[PDB]
């Protein structure tokens, strides 16, 4: 059997490979463009078909030709029917397997690349979905997400507050947001600030060095850079700063909820393991600060150091929650934000305490995870109550809110923490190649909105000559929220735009394809995003405000926010949206995005499996936007009207031979030159070129981001680009058909010795020879680059037709020919036919494309004139901005 | 774990980046019209010195006369590169035959020509015709390959088989199975050519023209003689003049020895059909007046089709056909005339190659 196996098997290793680069639903939009080019396709077949079947009839009902004299209105149906039988492949199933192979050769090149494995935890690019590849050329928008994504995750013990006093020197990034935004030489202070943060570390070193064995880790893990508080802990202030230090010290490492198990395989390794990181960063910040735990218990926490022994049964565990964020808990002698502990106060005393809620502005400065820590330091009424209060009714919670109201008024402040997350190596230089590039990136952070705005400041979603348009709305300070939010948005929209008008703008917008002008900037909160996204009008209307060129953020956001603003921009102002993010929020934020990255980062993988591909760092998401996305973008686009410009250009020739014959049903080709010329003769060139074909080298891409802009614009692929391919397969089929017959049509004995070609099937060897030669060198010349795979599949192409031809017709199978290859290929009528044929072919084609790349040169041809003159030439082969 | 290496699994291959600089696209657009324009006169000189006559003799039974008279100057052509304006009207001659009783074709058409030069060593009479209709779907596809091949096919295997079969003409009124069964050997070309060119002043020499070798000789390997027994063959309808007593013991047409068959059975791809019926491979033609005598049996006035001889010594490129040297031609005239356009166009405005400052972002 040889009838249709090629399709099955095709399809069974498809599935292998997509089942072997897996292990270690969503269709894109130029399969959607595909579908309508296919039904116009068929729509010239029809036309076709039916002036086949008119001009059929009209021959039948003419002159007594030669037919009623040698060969003996249902007759136009019939004909009809055997001219939809003749003109067939005009489009196969070749082009949804074709592009399905593309697809997948597409994904596993995304996947076999280097450049996007990170060595770190051992997790290459692994494409979830191997259907949409060419969807990341054409991206538009990114939503990224601040949680694990831009920032690493590792926290980070930079400051502290103790007995009222800041303690710490750390150099955070919203550091650097504000010296970049009140404008102060940022990127270059950092020389000076390595200089002497070497000689910093230098001396603790020496002090650790002296001080005691240093019993803990390698110094990799050494994260202890602020010597003031050991500098201010030994005699300062005497033994009041290190009765308090050590008091801290002391109920930082008693006083937590972080699971410790140090094992797999050896105990020396510490395994605090903790749901929450910000008791694991305070933990480690007690350890490294020189309160280490050596050893190890099951019932309790025995720390020996230096001889004190500590060992405090606190007799009960108070876990955190999440709805009411607080907990009290004394520490008996032989926790969030000021919503919850502080704002209860006598409506003149305790004035420093009230300085150190300064510090918490202080803290709001730098953005990081803070706290306040009060405890109250007659012995046995303390016990008693603890113990009638450990065993009381009804949850344990009416009792304890009248104990915390009687005796837990105007507390004391002795403890405060400071921690900062930083970004991923990598993440500002790719947020500004992803804006260079045009992506209009977004940001949906998470817990404060100022030190968001400061952190994107730090990286290069924001910059200056932007318009911070803050719509920070939740009232008149800084009465109902929807109409304030309304009335400034509306503002916005008036005063930093002229946009008057509501509806109209929306059509406008959704056919401008989106292009960037006059940087500016935009900043949302939870509540004034969830009064944008409800209604109709202000969808819209948040919609038009924030097509602004880069920033958007948006913080204390909920899964269904963010899923609900991918759904806003995605569903209405149709474009290509990136939902980039990792956690199980991100997971509704990626599962309604038309293209969904994962980052491999915290221990649930929830983004990761529920996404369409999965990166190690957020950096890599540049390489695999910037120079995969743009090559597989531009690969598809050039590959489909490719495909209908070599279906036409053997359709529309078989049709050709219509004219003559009178359209009665003959065809010109053999009965295997209409199966082997879209499965073999011109099938491989075009899928190496959809799969092979690069826009320019990857430095170049990367270089150059700009050219991404192809793909925003959609002005690679597009229906003028495939009707423009389909009347140049027209044309050259017009040539490949009628340079043969005009050989032949004067006295058809074209064949250098008079024996006798002009068999049909010789004719449409001919004209067989022509299409396929023509069809592959259009391949090669609409093929940015020549390689020595692509060329030379193409020169097997042309050599899989001539022999096949010489082994077909060199055997008496063929039972027509029986010597077709030796009695055209020999003749040199038919070489002079075929060289002319092609030239004519591709001529103007050529042409065209020199008098564009003379007259209006597209920015692709400036940089491959660049990259070719040497401009990009100081990079080596796999370079990417995005690495320290 | 980590991906491969090598240059193949990351795509950098050894590529060439073929940018078209006005530096590669003028030195390839002059190389192409050089060239084109060289093989465009060399073939177009080759073919001039080809020497061609054609005469139509379809009007010979109706429009001709028991003595030589000329023929009308619509049916023949003569082209010789020697003598441009050799009109020298050939004359024709109808002897009638009423013992055939096919009044619609009958007889035997006389054609003196007459030719000025010679023809070297090689010389083709193949029969034009026009008008007749041999592409048709019904028509080409109207053979058995099976009695081709030499097999005693059944009528199942003759009449019932896949697309290519004798569908009308599988079998006779009697019972019998055509042995050349299908349209295509039925309406065969049957008008005999003579196997020698009468020489008219000279009747000593006459140009012997043979038959055999006048098609391929690899299609002997497939046209086989029959293995039928005379008993279940009868002639096509329209072979029953060639074989009045039908099939005997020794009349069976051996279709492998039979190269007129073998080139009717390949059916001309476009509405004239120009088949090699007498060749000479041996003898130089020589200068002087020839006569040939066509028994016309094959009817083409039924149709308006034309018929006629066509004499050539050929070429490599065919006959004589001003096509692959013009066309040649056009096509390097055209490449050099757009490449002084882009020469035009890249001195008279233009950009710099490489022009930064001419992206759409640096604007
Ligand atoms: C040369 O080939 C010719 C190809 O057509 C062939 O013409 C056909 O001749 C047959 C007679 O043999 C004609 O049939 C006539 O006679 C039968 C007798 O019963 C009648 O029933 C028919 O109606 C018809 O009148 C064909 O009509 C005729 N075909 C054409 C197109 O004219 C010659 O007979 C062949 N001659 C030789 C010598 O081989
Ligand atoms: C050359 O062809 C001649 C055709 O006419 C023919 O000679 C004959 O047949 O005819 C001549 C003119 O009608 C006549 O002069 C000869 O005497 C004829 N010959 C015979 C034998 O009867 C011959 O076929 C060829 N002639 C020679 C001499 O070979
Ligand atoms: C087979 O049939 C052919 C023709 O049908 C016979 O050839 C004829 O033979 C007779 C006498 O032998 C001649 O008068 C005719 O002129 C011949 N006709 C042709 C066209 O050549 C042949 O003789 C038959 N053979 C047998 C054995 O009967
Ligand atoms: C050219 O010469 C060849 C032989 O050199 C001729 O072939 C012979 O032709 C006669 C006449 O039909 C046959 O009886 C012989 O059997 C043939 N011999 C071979 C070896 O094929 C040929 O006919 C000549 N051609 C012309 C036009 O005179
Ligand atoms: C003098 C008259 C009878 C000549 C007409 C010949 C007819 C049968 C042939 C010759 C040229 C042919 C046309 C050539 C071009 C095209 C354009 C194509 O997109 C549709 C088919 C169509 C329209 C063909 C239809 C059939 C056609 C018109
Ligand atoms: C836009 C890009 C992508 C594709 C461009 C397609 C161009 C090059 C093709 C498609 C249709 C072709 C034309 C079809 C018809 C003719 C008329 C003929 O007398 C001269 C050639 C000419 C003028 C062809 C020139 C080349 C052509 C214009
Ligand atoms: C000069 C004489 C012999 C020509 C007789 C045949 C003519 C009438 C027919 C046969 C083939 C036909 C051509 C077939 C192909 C094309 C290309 C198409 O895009 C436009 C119509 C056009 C140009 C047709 C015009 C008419 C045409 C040239
Ligand atoms: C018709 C418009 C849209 C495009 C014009 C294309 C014209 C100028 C070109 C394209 C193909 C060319 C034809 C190709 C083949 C033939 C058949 C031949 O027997 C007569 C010349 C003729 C008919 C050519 C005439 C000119 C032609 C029709
Ligand atoms: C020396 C004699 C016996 C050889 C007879 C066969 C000759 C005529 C045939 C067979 C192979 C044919 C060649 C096959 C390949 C090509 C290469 C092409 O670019 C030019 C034509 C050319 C060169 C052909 C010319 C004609 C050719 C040489
Ligand atoms: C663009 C070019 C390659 C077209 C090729 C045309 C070739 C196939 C044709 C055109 C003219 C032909 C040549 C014409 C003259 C001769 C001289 C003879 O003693 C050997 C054959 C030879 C050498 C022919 C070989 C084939 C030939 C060269
Ligand atoms: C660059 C372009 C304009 C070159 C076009 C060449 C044109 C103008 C010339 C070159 C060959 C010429 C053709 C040569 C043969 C024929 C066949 C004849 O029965 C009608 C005239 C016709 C069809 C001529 C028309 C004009 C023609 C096509
Ligand atoms: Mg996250």
């Amino acid at each position: 059997g040889f009838a249709s196996v090629p399709l099955i098997v095709i399809v069974i290793i498809t599935a292998i490979k997509d089942g072997i680069e897996d292990s270690r639903t969503k269709k894109s939009r130029i399969s959607r463009e595909l579908n309508f080019s296919v039904i116009l396709n068929f729509v010239l077949l029809f036309i076709l078909c039916f002036t086949a079947g008119i001009v059929n009839g009209v021959y039948y009902k003419q002159k007594p030709r030669s037919r009623d004299y040698f060969e003996f209105s249902t007759n136009g149906f019939v004909s009809f029917w055997v001219a939809v039988i003749l003109y067939q492949s005009l489009v196969p199933i070749s082009l949804y397997i074709s592009v399905e192979i593309i697809k997948t050769a597409q994904a596993i090149f995304i996947y076999t690349d280097v450049l996007l494995y990170n060595a770190k935890l051992d997790y290459p690019c692994t494409p979830k979905s191997w259907n949409i590849s060419d969807d990341l050329g054409q991206i538009e928008y990114i939503f990224s997400d601040k949680t694990g994504t831009l920032t690493q995750n590792v926290m980070e013990f930079k400051k502290c507050t103790i007995n009222g006093v800041s303690y710490g020197r750390a150099y955070t990034e919203a550091l650097a947001g504000l010296r970049k935004r009140q404008g102060v030489d940022v990127e270059s202070e950092g020389r000076r600030e390595k200089e002497e943060i070497a000689k910093d570390r230098e001396t603790m070193i020496d002090e650790l060095r002296s001080m005691s064995d240093n019993t803990q880790f390698c110094p990799e893990d050494l994260t202890f850079v602020s010597k003031e508080i050991v500098e201010d802990l030994k005699g300062s202030s005497g033994d009041h700063q290190q009765k308090c230090c050590e008091h801290f010290l002391l109920a930082l490492a008693l006083c937590h909820s972080v699971l410790v198990e140090p094992n797999k395989d050896d105990p020396k390794k510490l395994d605090i393991k903790a749901q929450s990181p910000d008791e694991s960063a305070l933990v480690s910040t007690a350890r490294q600060l020189g309160y280490s735990f050596v050893g190890s218990s099951k019932s309790g926490l025995i720390v020996e150091i230096q001889g004190v022994q500590k060992e405090f049964q606190v007799l009960n565990v108070l876990e955190f929650n999440s709805s009411r964020k607080r907990m009290s808990c004394i520490i008996k002698i032989p926790k969030g934000a000021d919503s919850v502990i502080y704002s209860r106060l006598d409506r003149n005393d305790a004035t420093l305490l009230e300085k150190t809620a300064l510090h918490l502005e202080e803290y709001a400065t730098e953005g990081l995870r803070t706290l306040c820590l009060a405890q109250r330091e007659e012995y046995e009424r303390w016990v008693k109550t603890y113990d009638v209060a450990a065993a009381s009714v009804t949850n344990r919670e009416e009792e304890l809110d009248k104990v915390t109201d009687v005796i837990e008024r105007e507390l004391i402040l002795l403890g405060g923490t400071a921690i900062e997350d930083r970004l991923q190596d990598g993440v500002p230089d790719s947020i500004a190649l992803l804006a260079e590039a045009g992506i209009k990136l977004w940001v949906l952070t998470g817990d404060k909105v100022e030190t968001a705005i400061n952190i994107g400041f730090s990286c290069n979603v924001l910059n200056n000559d932007m318009e911070l348009l803050v719509v920070k709305a939740s009232g008149e300070d800084v009465s109902d929220p929807i109409q304030v939010v309304n009335n400034l948005v509306t503002k916005y929209l008036r005063e930093k735009f002229g946009m008057s008008g509501s509806e109209e703008e929306l059509k406008e917008a959704k056919r401008e394809h989106g292009l960037p002008q006059g940087n500016f900037a935009v900043i949302i909160d939870g509540d004034a995003l969830k009064v944008a996204l409800n209604g109709e009008e202000m969808r819209r209307k948040f919609l038009l405000l924030c097509k602004n060129c880069k920033a958007v953020l948006c913080c204390r956001v909920s899964p269904a926010q963010k899923a609900a603003v991918v759904k806003l921009v995605k569903k209405t102002l149709d474009v290509m949206t990136l939902a980039i993010g990792d956690g199980s929020n991100d997971v509704a934020m990626i599962q309604s995005a038309d293209v969904g990255v994962g980052i491999a980062g915290e221990e649930g993988r929830q983004a990761v499996m529920c996404s369409d591909y999965a990166i190690g760092q957020f950096r890599y998401v540049t390489r695999l936007v910037l120079v995969h996305g743009k090559w597989c973008y531009k690969r598809l686009a050039e590959m489909i009207p490719q495909f209908f410009y070599k279906n036409v250009i053997f359709t529309l020739s078989l049709f050709w031979y219509g004219i003559y014959n009178n359209f009665d049903g003959s065809y010109l080709f053999e009965y295997t030159y209409l199966t082997f010329y879209n499965l073999a003769f011109t099938s491989v060139p075009v899928i190496l070129l959809a799969v092979l074909d690069q826009d320019v080298s990857d430095t170049v891409s990367m270089l150059v981001p700009q050219l991404y802009r192809v793909g925003i614009l959609r002005k690679e692929w597009n229906q003028t680009k495939f009707l423009w391919y389909m009347l140049d397969g027209v044309y050259q089929s017009v040539i490949c058909f009628f340079f043969p017959y005009l050989a032949y049509h004067k006295n058809m004995v074209v064949t250098e010795n008079g024996l006798g070609l002009d068999h049909r099937y010789f004719v449409g060897v001919f004209v067989t020879a022509i299409a396929v030669t023509s069809c592959n060198f259009y391949v090669f010349m609409e093929q940015y680059r020549w390689d020595w795979f692509c060329g030379l599949f193409i020169c097997l192409s042309l050599a899989v037709f001539y022999g096949w031809t010489g082994i077909w017709t060199s055997s008496s199978s063929s039972n027509e020919f029986y010597k077709g290859a030796a009695r055209v290929f020999a003749q040199p009528a038919y070489w002079a036919v075929l060289f002319v044929g092609v030239l004519f072919c591709l001529l103007p084609r050529f042409t065209i494309d020199c008098i564009r790349k003379i007259f209006y040169p597209k920015d692709i041809e400036i940089v491959r004139e660049m990259w070719l003159r040497g401009d990009f030439d100081l990079y080596p082969q796999g370079y990417d901005p995005t690495d320290p | 774990r980590r991906p491969k290496e090598d240059a193949f699994t990351q795509q950098r291959l050894a590529a060439i980046n073929p940018v078209l600089t006005p530096r590669t696209v003028l030195p390839l657009y002059l190389l192409i019209a050089v060239v084109f324009v060289i093989v465009g006169g060399c073939i177009l000189a080759q073919n001039s010195k080809v020497d061609e006559v054609t005469i139509y003799y379809q009007d010979c039974m109706t429009n001709a006369t028991s003595s030589w008279s000329d023929i009308p100057s619509e049916h023949w052509q003569f082209v010789f590169h020697k003598y441009k304006t050799y009109n020298t009207a050939p004359q024709w001659r109808f002897v009638d035959d009423e013992s055939d009783d096919f009044t619609k074709q009958r007889g035997t058409c006389q054609i003196r020509f007459t030719t000025p030069s010679d023809m070297k060593n090689n010389v083709y009479l193949n029969y034009v015709l026009e008008k007749f209709a041999a592409n048709h779907r019904r028509y080409v596809l109207s053979f058995s390959e099976d009695q081709i091949r030499g097999e005693d096919a059944s009528y199942e295997t003759v009449h019932d088989a896949t697309g290519i079969n004798c569908k009308p003409l599988s079998k006779n009124a009697d019972g019998k199975i055509y042995y050349p069964c299908g349209l295509i050997a039925n309406s065969m070309f049957n008008d005999t050519f003579p196997l020698q060119l009468t020489n008219v002043g000279d009747t000593s020499n006459n140009y012997s023209l043979t038959n055999k070798g006048i098609n391929w000789e690899s299609d002997k390997k497939r046209y086989k003689k029959t293995k039928y027994n005379y008993t279940q063959i009868a002639p096509p309808p329209y072979w029953e003049k060639m074989y009045p007593d039908g099939y005997n013991e020794t009349n069976i047409p051996d279709i492998q020895d039979w190269e007129e068959f073998q080139n009717w059975m390949r059916p001309g791809a476009f509405d004239k059909i120009t088949k090699l019926i007498r060749i000479n491979k041996n003898d130089t033609l020589p200068a002087g007046e020839y006569q040939l005598d066509i028994g016309l049996h094959w009817p083409v006035l039924e149709f308006n089709g034309k018929k006629g001889i066509y004499l050539t010594h050929g070429s490599h490129l065919g006959g004589r056909n001003p096509f692959l040297g013009i066309v040649y031609l056009i096509g390097g005239c055209i490449c050099a005339a757009m490449a002084l356009i882009l020469l035009t166009f890249w001195l008279f405005g233009g950009r710099k190659i490489a022009d930064a400052s001419s992206l759409s972002w640096n604007m």
